[PDB]
């Protein structure tokens, strides 16, 4: 052993970094399991989660050999997350005090509350297969950096359940026969509108792969979401005078482009490896068709 | 013939790893695993040491060799005074 | 106006469904969700007390955060590395190196529970608890990255989990056993339920008190603000316990209970109790570990397992045994092989401190006292060569924690051994033993690092082979004791 001096940062960035960025200060190689390739987490080699994590994170068809230079371009942390999204959030509950108090509700046209109960309230349902399956993203991910990426998803995931919860409880306030925030989990269950979607997520939920869950997540079904449910939700919602609804989609849709961002970072990384581009290829051909149908039976409900 | 065992040695707070040959005398033993702890954490003693399977009340006569004694690779034992 | 939380909380968790397309057990795998084959109808009466809402938690954090890093920003001239007592600096390291990379670990029980969990109030309140462990992680990281520059052992905040250092396979062990390792409803049990409302919750308060005594109030003030995160979702694992007591799993739901009370005992007395009877100037000492056990610890979990129709575990008589004995050994050994350690243990022996651990330990002197004899007069007489290890202490196959027992006039020591599939193992307890007992497959060709060193793995097999397999990398890095053999003056 040599006498050696103090580093000005941590021993993995120093050779590269004098002062780092805070992100890479609190985001950077965090992942100790993907260290021993046999033993992902400190217990038998064959334990269940270990064995778990060698088939679905370590043995991937989608491989690179530095995952962990994977860089979020937002660069954002929690800190910095709490600060766009309670100001996000704080402009979202001005939205619905000051639309509350011009008893915006009752200004909407004919027949839009019924819209709103069998087109809106059951995306909570939605939105919150969203948030198990950025969860599950976040926790087979090959690196802190990506995996953290996944975490604010999850959160913005909820943020978009709760909005759907409170509009569904105060819409019914004005509307009570209406069933909102009752019939939910039949429409879920049970309206055709509704089983492209549900088909689509329960499988996608159990697309346990790692690399497979990432692409048929954020390359599939969450673009399919921003494209045929954001949008048109918009513009039904224009047509039938509902004008708090489409700036609440504008908040959230904020959110699903910087979903869409550091998905296509990760791709563009993922590339960097030849091989990835027929892998990613794949995975979109096999999820897409089920994404368009759940599309297609969606927006002909909402229109109907 | 190198020998791992682990050996807790009278007073001491610890087992510790000790390697000793095949065929030392239990009194090579004692006076191995001694090394790593009189005059480290353990006051010294006159008086003979003893060898024991851990927790056994039969000490191993001073002159049987780990070989004889059915130990084995890794197995605890107590070092002792009369 | 604005609609009050109560009146569409409900809503925020009206999220389980009856799978079609897949099936139940498809969609809830029991290795990943640990359902214990009770369907997703039972699981909506999931009843956890405390609730959180997106808007709400956002904006609270938020100023929590402006608040710790104005604090640090404030306090930036006050000179804690060079003021503070050599023993506070050493309570940092070691602080740091265990937790901050644990803390962010624990993101991924959350998450565990935040997709696997049938329970949907459990499944949102594990996404707060992946958002509050991230800010833990990531406060862990950023607030002893200044000290980089002045000390190379701060750089174990981030290496430690990243290395083979016996301590450090140690926290990893625990952590991969109860947090990363299981399933959902494990997680909850043993993390949420066991160890964090069981252990850190009282432990941050401890430790932030602490701090604020040796002056160091940008450390207190971050603790607290973290411990004030806690509760969220600390409160995870009661109402699953519950559940599974209300739906014929009381059995396993208590041995679960059981294993993650010890394991987080034996981390706790080597990782904490060594800092509350030794390295914190006497002075400055509030009261001794036992007492810390006994006054934060012990009586709580015997009311909230009475609180859940659950009874002590069927080791209690042992656990307080051990809080008479096991610390004073587990500093012994972290202490006489300092050199493996990433901080700089305090001896803490002083004939004053001596005084102060008889009287809260009686008998101390004539157990301990007899080994700490020995080695302070080599230290008076310069006989430094046996104050330092030329062989390596016997490890449990559990803990991964060295074998110890009582010394001096009371000797009494006991290793608790195995065979099994035809390898011998060793634990340093009986319920370390049937903890393995309990899920062998979870642990049974796992390696502690003297396993590695007798098979071949660690190279040169000597004291130095073993430091680099450890990742020490320079001289600086290794422990010493804290206040450079200074105590050795009162003796
Ligand atoms: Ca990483
Ligand atoms: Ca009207
Ligand atoms: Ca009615
Ligand atoms: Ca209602
Ligand atoms: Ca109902
Ligand atoms: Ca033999
Ligand atoms: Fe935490
Ligand atoms: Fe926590």
């Amino acid at each position: 052993f040599e006498s050696k001096k103090p580093m000005r940062t941590w021993s993995h960035l120093a050779e590269m970094r004098k002062k780092p960025s805070e992100y890479d200060i609190v985001s950077r190689k965090l992942h100790y399991s993907t260290n021993n390739p046999d033993s992902p987490w400190e217990l038998s080699p064959d334990s269940p989660m270990n064995l778990w994590y060698k088939q679905y994170r370590n043995a991937s068809p989608l491989k690179h050999d530095n995952w962990d230079a994977f860089t979020d371009p937002d660069q954002l942390v929690y800190r910095t997350y709490n600060l766009m999204q309670d100001g996000q959030e704080s402009y979202v509950q001005s939205l619905f005090d000051q639309f509350n108090e011009r008893e915006h509700d009752q200004m909407v046209r004919e027949g839009w509350e019924h819209t709103m109960a069998r087109c809106y309230s059951p995306l909570r349902y939605l939105f919150h297969c969203l948030q198990m399956s950025s969860a599950y993203v976040q926790q087979m991910a090959p690196a802190s950096t990506i995996s953290n990426c996944c975490i604010l998803q999850t959160a913005d995931s909820l943020r978009w359940l709760t909005h759907t919860a409170y509009r569904t409880h105060e819409l019914s306030l004005t509307y009570p026969d209406a069933g909102l925030g009752e019939h939910e989990r039949e429409l879920w269950e049970k309206e055709p509108g509704w089983q492209g979607l549900r088909e689509l997520m329960e499988k996608q939920l159990t697309a346990f792969d790692w690399g497979e869950a990432f692409v048929s997540l954020n390359l599939v079904v969450k673009p399919m979401i921003v494209e045929s449910i954001f949008k048109p939700l918009q513009q039904q919602a224009w047509e039938n005078n509902d004008t708090l609804l489409p700036l609440l989609i504008d908040s959230q849709l904020k959110d699903a482009e910087r979903h869409s961002r550091w998905s296509k970072a990760l791709v563009k990384h993922a590339l960097e490896n030849p091989d990835n581009h027929a892998v990613i290829e794949g995975w979109i051909e096999k999820w897409r068709p089920l994404a368009d149908r759940a599309a297609e039976a969606y927006l002909s409900m909402l229109s109907s | 013939s190198a020998f791992p065992v682990h050996a807790a040695f009278e007073k001491d707070f610890l087992v510790q790893l000790v390697v000793v040959d095949l065929n030392d005398s239990m009194d090579q033993v004692a006076e191995k695993v001694a090394y790593h702890c009189v005059n480290r954490r353990v006051a010294p003693r006159e008086g003979v040491m003893r060898v024991r399977k851990h927790r056994s009340t039969e000490l191993f006569p001073r002159d049987m060799t780990i070989a004889e004694s059915g130990l084995n690779p890794t197995e605890v034992i107590d070092v002792v005074f009369e | 106006a604005m609609h009050p939380r109560k009146d569409w909380y409900e809503l925020t968790r009206a999220t389980n469904w009856t799978p079609s397309y897949v099936t139940e057990e498809q969609l809830f795998p029991e290795r990943m969700s640990g359902h214990m084959g009770i369907p997703l109808e039972k699981w909506e009466s999931y009843d956890e007390p405390y609730k959180t809402s997106y808007p709400e938690y956002v904006s609270i954090q938020r100023e929590k955060d402006a608040g710790a890093y104005s604090v640090k920003a404030a306090l930036e001239r006050a000179k804690i590395y060079e003021n503070s007592d050599p023993g506070w600096i050493s309570t940092l390291k070691s602080h740091y190196g265990a937790i901050a990379v644990g803390e962010y670990a624990a993101v991924t029980g959350e998450g565990r529970m935040a997709r696997f969990s049938k329970a949907p109030g459990n499944r949102n309140m594990a996404t707060f608890g992946m958002m509050d462990e991230l800010r833990h992680g990531q406060l862990q990281l950023f607030f002893p990255h200044e000290y980089c520059k002045k000390d190379r052992q701060f750089d174990w905040a981030w290496r430690a989990y990243h290395s083979n250092e016996w301590a450090a396979i140690a926290a990893k062990h625990f952590f991969d056993d109860i947090i990363t390792g299981r399933d959902a409803i494990s997680v909850a049990i043993m993390l949420t339920f066991s160890f964090e409302t069981g252990f850190t919750n009282m432990q941050f308060l401890g430790l932030a008190a602490d701090a604020a005594e040796a002056g160091d109030y940008t450390f207190a003030n971050l603790i607290s603000s973290i411990q004030t995160d806690e509760s969220r979702h600390a409160q995870q694992g009661g109402p699953a316990l519950q559940l599974l007591i209300e739906n014929g799993k009381r059995e396993e739901a208590q041995k679960k209970v059981d294993m993650a009370i010890w394991r987080a005992w034996r981390l706790f007395a080597v990782l904490t109790g060594p800092v509350m009877d030794y390295y914190t100037p006497l002075e400055d000492r509030s009261q001794s570990f036992k007492e810390f056990m006994y006054e934060w610890i012990i009586g709580q979990f015997e009311r909230s397992l009475i609180d859940l129709g659950l009874d002590k575990p069927w080791y209690w008589d042992l656990f307080l045994k051990d809080i008479d004995e096991l610390h004073h050994s587990y500093h012994m050994g972290v202490w006489y092989w300092r050199t493996t350690a990433w901080w700089n243990p305090a001896a803490g022996v002083t004939p004053e401190e001596r005084d102060w651990l008889e009287e809260k330990y009686p008998g101390w002197n004539k157990r301990w006292g007899r080994c700490w004899d020995v080695i302070t007069e080599n230290v008076l007489n310069d006989r430094m060569d046996l104050v330092s290890p030329e062989t390596l202490p016997s490890v449990c196959n559990m803990s991964q924690i060295p074998l110890v027992g009582v010394p001096g006039d009371d000797w009494n020591i006991e290793v608790f051994s195995l065979e099994h599939n035809g390898r011998l193992y060793h634990f340093g307890s009986e319920v370390d033993r049937w903890v393995f007992q309990q899920d062998p497959v979870q642990y049974q060709n796992h390696m502690n690092i003297v396993d590695r060193f007798l098979a071949g793995q660690i190279q040169p097999m000597t004291l130095e082979g073993a430091l680099k397999y450890m990742g020490f990398q320079s001289i600086e890095e290794m422990g010493k004791d804290a206040h450079d053999f200074a105590w050795a003056d009162k003796c």
